[PDB]
């Protein structure tokens, strides 16, 4: 067992073993000044939390850790082969590579979901 | 034969927990009426026919002494209070010298002693000028200064900074409903002849409790609700001397309190904008305030109290006595607030009854007071401003509040009190059938579906 | 007082202050250390 | 029948009305009533979020009735499925349980992640 | 691409192919003083919001699906409307003003069918 | 002073200004905002021409 965050010095491949822990960190008074500011933080942890949820139910990959999608991946994002990827780097030094291309990838990712979305509908509507 | 974990999201399964209500309160309150210390606007309107579910074949433990929701309910009462008095005038110019002398009308030539008229100097607009003003005071209200009984001050200038209670904003109790969030709920004991401690046959789960008035009142339970079947003796402790017995009736005494005197107000200008209305002279003849109840239900209601005492105390004699004409007026007396005004009677007549194992009105002499230093706290007093002509209230005797007095060597015989501390009582004697639960509804049992690969 | 940095580091003073009531003012006295009072004129008489 | 009407019932009478507690687990000005109206609602809307991730990483999201791939250990509950559905009531199961719950949530969220990995595999090998 | 509520106006059949932008619009310091009070009071009730429609759908079973086909027949009390006309003539607007009576026993009908299918899911697994 | 028999006026912060600055009205997530761009709309009724 590792603990939360062990894993960020991990590859890729080996981190990924470890996502449980993170998602269950990631949502783990009066009017005195540490009551209101237990108040805003629990509020802004919840609103990022909604958020990442959000998106995923947008994409949907809603309850899952690891979701397959159909989007094809693009060599302009990164033309490494899948083994160097998963077996030379981490998490840190693929988001830092990625960070250019993310919001491309979440549109695409937005209009994948929504395109099935209704190819399921009108292949249920044909039946 | 090989089961599997199954979870079910929505199980009726809960768990004893504390957690904070939020008021709701009657519609008809919301008509107008923005002048209230309790529900001004300030709750959610209550949910028409409340939905009141009864759970079978349940058997639940509470415990009205340790019970939550009382002293979340004082404390919300207190921070009402003290948010309502927030805008209200602030009498720090009234702490001054006042040449007081017993004031004497006509009718007083012809209980006069129990105000005295004060002249002192108050600061105009200007702070470099002075005008001699006049007021009446209740005795109750002021102290003297030196041995020479000439000179006196207001009682609370040693204490704090009393706050004139803004006249417009009322603070006669409404029925407050006390509501739990989503995830919660109430579970009311339903057993008639519940004692307030035990196991309860019949529960049933509510979200808002009944309309609960927050009366303050000392040694008599006012406009509370009654008891179902018998009257019920609540302690935390019979045999503990220093635990109050809360007294529920079944049956009401009606009592008639009055404040005949046709009194004057006049406005004193202590500030920029600051108003203090303090008491003129009287008009006609005078009359003590007091209260009436009707005796021969009153020594019914006395009597049968008495059976259930000598039932929880079998062999020994049950007398009542008075309590002693030496400690605070908050105690000693039946104090509360008739229509704006603080009353202290005298319930030296109601308790003066002893039983043997083999038309008429009681009249109960008051006081009023100006300057109230309620909670028990020192240093959050105020000023009840007067309310000009008669004040007529006729409440409900729905309980009483008995304290047994310690163990003496000249044993075979107990003495009860009327009165006893912890205000917390009263709102005790009416929340001692709810208790709030937190559920649970995340449950797992097996069985004998496996989930597909 | 002292026997004989800490004989001069005190001094004492009388002062009126207000009372319970404000409109009498009572002479009190007290114990001050010259670092919490500043003179007021030259003559070394009346600080603040 | 109303919320919690079924908390006497047995497991089998109980587990068909868990929509109505569902609902009403999220159901619905300065001073101290709005304040605290307000820290009550964000409490809740907590709870709420904390029982909704549970689910989901069990896999069992969206869902109020869900069967899953851990098996029963016998050493929890030794009592077979008919006596504890149709003659005990659900705060009896979880005062008896209440040892054991951390280790069912933990396995099952470890066989939740293992479906899921064995998925991702699946389908990449197509 | 078409922004947010760009397709107030269109017909139902064009306005349903633009969901995304609206649902990621639903959920797109302060001092100790009544302002800051009043914005996170704000912040909290969208959050309720949006808690409550997603609560609505899970328990209709569509949880993380902006279309959702439903086992629920479509009553011919509640309208009797052509399908044609309704998609290519009607915005949402006028449906949501006819359908404002029946909107309550729909969502009633729907959770009940979503909880006897999975009663039924639940039976069946159990079989095998 | 004008005020002293009705209420106690507060000098306004020398260094604090107050100069009238631009200020947006923003709605929460889940609402939106109708700016009517008819041209000649008195204010009350109808408006042809909607935005968000
Ligand atoms: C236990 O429970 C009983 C029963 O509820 C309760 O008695 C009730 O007390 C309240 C509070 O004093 C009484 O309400 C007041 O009663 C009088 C007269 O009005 C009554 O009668 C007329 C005629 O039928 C009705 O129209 C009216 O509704 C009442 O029934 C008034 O003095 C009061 O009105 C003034 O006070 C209100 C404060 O809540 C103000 O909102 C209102 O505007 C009035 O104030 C204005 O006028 C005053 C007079 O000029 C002036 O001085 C003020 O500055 C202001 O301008 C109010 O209606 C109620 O009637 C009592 N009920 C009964 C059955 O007797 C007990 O008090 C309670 N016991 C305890 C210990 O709490
Ligand atoms: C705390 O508060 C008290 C009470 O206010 C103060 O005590 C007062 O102090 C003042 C200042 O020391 C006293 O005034 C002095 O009184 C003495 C007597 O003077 C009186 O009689 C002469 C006529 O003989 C009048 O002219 C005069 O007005 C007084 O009525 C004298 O010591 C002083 O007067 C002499 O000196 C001054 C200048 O030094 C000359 O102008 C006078 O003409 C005269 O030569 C002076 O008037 C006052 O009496 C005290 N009041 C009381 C009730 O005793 C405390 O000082 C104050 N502070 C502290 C720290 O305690
Ligand atoms: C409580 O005591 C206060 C005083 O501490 C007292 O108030 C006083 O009332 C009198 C009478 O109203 C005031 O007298 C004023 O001043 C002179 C006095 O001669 C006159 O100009 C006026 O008196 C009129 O009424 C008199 C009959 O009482 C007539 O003889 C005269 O001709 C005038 O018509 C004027 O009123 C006095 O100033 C006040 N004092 C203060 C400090 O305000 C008050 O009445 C007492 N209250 C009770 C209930 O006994
Ligand atoms: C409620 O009202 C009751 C009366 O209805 C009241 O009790 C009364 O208290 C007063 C004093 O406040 C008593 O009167 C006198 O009190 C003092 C006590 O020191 C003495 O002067 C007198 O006691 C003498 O009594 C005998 C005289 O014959 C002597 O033999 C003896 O030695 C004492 O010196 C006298 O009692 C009054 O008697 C009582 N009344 C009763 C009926 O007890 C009570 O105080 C009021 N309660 C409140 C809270 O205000
Ligand atoms: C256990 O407690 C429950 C809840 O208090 C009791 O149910 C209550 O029973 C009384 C008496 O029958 C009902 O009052 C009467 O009901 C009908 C109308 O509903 C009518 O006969 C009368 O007008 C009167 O109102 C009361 O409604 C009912 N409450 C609820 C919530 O159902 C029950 O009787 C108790 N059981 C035992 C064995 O003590
Ligand atoms: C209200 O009623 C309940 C019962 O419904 C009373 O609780 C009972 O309290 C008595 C003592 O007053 C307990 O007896 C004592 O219990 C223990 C264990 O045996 C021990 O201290 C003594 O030997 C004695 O037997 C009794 O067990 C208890 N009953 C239950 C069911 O808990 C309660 O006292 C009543 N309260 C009032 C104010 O009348
Ligand atoms: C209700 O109140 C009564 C009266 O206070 C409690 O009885 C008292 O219990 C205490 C201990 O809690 C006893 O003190 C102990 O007693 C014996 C010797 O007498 C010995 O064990 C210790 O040295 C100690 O002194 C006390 O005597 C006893 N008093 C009486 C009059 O019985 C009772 O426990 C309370 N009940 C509950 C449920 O809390
Ligand atoms: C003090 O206690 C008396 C006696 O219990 C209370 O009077 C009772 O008040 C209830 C509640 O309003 C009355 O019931 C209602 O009466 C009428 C029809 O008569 C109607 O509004 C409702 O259908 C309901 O039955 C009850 O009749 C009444 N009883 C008597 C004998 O007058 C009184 O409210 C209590 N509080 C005070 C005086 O402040
Ligand atoms: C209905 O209202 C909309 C929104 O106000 C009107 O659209 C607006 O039309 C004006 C005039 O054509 C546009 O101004 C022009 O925009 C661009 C640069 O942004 C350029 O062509 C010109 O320099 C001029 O500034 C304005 O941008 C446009 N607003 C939007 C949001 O698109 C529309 O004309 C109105 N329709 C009718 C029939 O009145
Ligand atoms: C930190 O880096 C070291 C060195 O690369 C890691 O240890 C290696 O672990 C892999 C995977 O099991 C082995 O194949 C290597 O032989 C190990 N190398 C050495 C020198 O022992 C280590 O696991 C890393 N730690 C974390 C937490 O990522
Ligand atoms: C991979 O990404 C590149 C870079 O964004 C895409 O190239 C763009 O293609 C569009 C459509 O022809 C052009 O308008 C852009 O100018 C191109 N961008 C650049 C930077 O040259 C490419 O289309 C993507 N490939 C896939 C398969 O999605
Ligand atoms: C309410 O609770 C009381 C107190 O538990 C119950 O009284 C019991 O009644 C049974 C049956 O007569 C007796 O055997 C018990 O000894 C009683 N207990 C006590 C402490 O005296 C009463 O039955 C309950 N009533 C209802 C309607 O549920
Ligand atoms: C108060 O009521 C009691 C009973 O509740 C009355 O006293 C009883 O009167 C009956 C009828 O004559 C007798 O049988 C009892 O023996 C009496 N009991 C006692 C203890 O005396 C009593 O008269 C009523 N009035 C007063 C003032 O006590
Ligand atoms: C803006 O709204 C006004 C008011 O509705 C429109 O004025 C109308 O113009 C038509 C065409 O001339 C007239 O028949 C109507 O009688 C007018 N209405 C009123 C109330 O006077 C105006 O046309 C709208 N502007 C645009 C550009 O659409
Ligand atoms: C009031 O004054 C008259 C006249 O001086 C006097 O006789 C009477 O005793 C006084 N009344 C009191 C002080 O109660
Ligand atoms: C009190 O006296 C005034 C005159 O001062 C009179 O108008 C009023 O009616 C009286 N009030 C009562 C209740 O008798
Ligand atoms: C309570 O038990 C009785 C007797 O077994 C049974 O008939 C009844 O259905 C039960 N009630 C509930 C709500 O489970
Ligand atoms: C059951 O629990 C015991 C005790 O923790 C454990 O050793 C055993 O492996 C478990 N068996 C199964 C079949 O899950
Ligand atoms: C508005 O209506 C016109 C006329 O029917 C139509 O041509 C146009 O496409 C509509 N616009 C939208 C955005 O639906």
């Amino acid at each position: 067992f590792l603990g939360f965050l062990g894993a960020a010095g991990s590859t890729m491949g080996a981190a990924s073993n470890t996502l449980t822990v993170q998602a269950r960190q990631l949502l783990s008074l009066q009017l005195g000044v540490w009551g209101f500011k237990q108040l805003q933080t629990r509020v802004l942890a919840i609103e990022r939390y909604l958020e990442v949820q959000q998106l995923l139910g947008l994409w949907g990959c809603s309850g899952k850790l690891i979701c397959c999608t159909a989007v094809p991946w693009n060599s302009s994002w990164s033309n490494k082969s899948e083994t160097e990827i998963w077996n030379n780097m981490t998490w840190m030094q693929w988001d830092r590579e990625i960070s250019n291309y993310t919001n491309t990838i979440y549109r695409l990712l937005e209009e994948s979901q929504f395109q099935q979305e209704i190819n399921e509908k009108d292949l249920l509507a044909l039946d | 034969p090989n089961l599997w974990v199954t979870v079910y999201y929505g199980v009726p399964v809960w768990r004893e927990a504390k957690t904070t209500l939020f008021c709701a309160s009657d519609a008809k309150a919301y008509d107008r009426e923005v002048h209230n210390v309790w529900a001004t606007h300030a709750c959610v309107p209550t949910d028409p026919n409340p939905q009141e579910i009864v759970l079978e074949n349940v058997t639940e433990n509470f415990n009205m002494w340790k019970n939550d929701m009382v002293d979340q309910m004082h404390e919300d009462i207190i921070s009402l209070w003290d948010q309502s008095l927030k805008p209200c005038v602030k009498l720090t110019p009234l702490c001054v010298t006042l040449e007081c002398t017993a004031f004497n009308s006509s009718s007083h030539t012809n209980a006069m002693q129990e105000m005295k008229n004060c002249s002192f100097n108050m600061t105009t607009e200007l702070r470099d000028k002075k005008k001699k003003v006049s007021a009446l005071f209740y005795k109750l209200d002021i102290v003297p200064l030196n041995k020479n009984g000439r000179q006196y001050r207001l009682i609370n200038c040693n204490t704090s900074t009393c706050t004139q209670i803004c006249p417009k904003v009322s603070f006669d109790p409404i029925p407050i409903h006390y509501c739990t969030p989503a995830g919660y709920a109430i579970l009311k004991c339903n057993n008639k002849t519940f004692n307030g401690t035990g196991p309860c046959n019949n529960v049933s789960t509510v979200q808002c409790t009944h309309g609960i008035k927050p009366v303050v009142s000392t040694q008599l339970l006012l406009n509370g609700s009654l008891a179902e079947e018998d009257i019920i003796i609540r302690s935390e402790n019979l045999t503990n001397n220093a635990k109050t017995i809360i007294v529920h009736l079944n049956e009401s005494v009606e009592i008639v309190c009055i404040r005949p005197n046709n009194m004057t107000r006049k406005s004193i200008r202590i500030g920029p904008g600051q108003t203090f209305y303090a008491l003129n002279d009287i008009i006609g003849d005078i009359r003590q305030p007091h209260c009436n109840i009707s005796k021969e239900k009153w020594n019914n209601t006395l009597h049968r109290v008495w059976k259930k005492l000598v039932e929880h105390f079998p062999n020994k004699t049950i007398i009542f006595f008075d309590r002693h004409s030496g400690g605070d007026l908050e105690i000693t007396t039946h104090s509360f607030n008739c229509g704006g005004e603080f009353f202290y009677c005298n319930t030296s007549g109601l308790f003066n009854i002893t039983y043997n194992s083999n038309t008429k009105v009681i009249t109960l002499p008051c006081r009023i007071k100006q300057i109230i230093n309620m909670w028990q706290e020192v240093g959050r007093c105020m000023y009840a401003p007067p309310i000009a002509g008669n004040i007529t209230c006729t409440s409900n005797i729905t309980g009483l509040l008995l304290t047994r007095d310690g163990g003496n060597n000249s044993t075979e015989t107990e003495t009860f009190r009327p009165g006893g501390g912890d205000m917390r009582d009263n709102w005790r004697s009416e929340l001692y059938k709810y208790k709030v639960v937190e559920i649970k509804p995340l449950g797992i049992a097996p069985t004998g579906c496996k989930r597909r690969v | 007082s002292s026997s004989h940095i800490a004989m001069q580091e005190m001094k004492n003073c009388s002062f009126n202050m207000t009372t319970e009531l404000r409109d009498k003012k009572k002479k009190v006295s007290a114990l001050f250390y010259k670092l919490d009072i500043v003179p007021l004129n030259k003559n070394g008489r009346q600080y603040r």
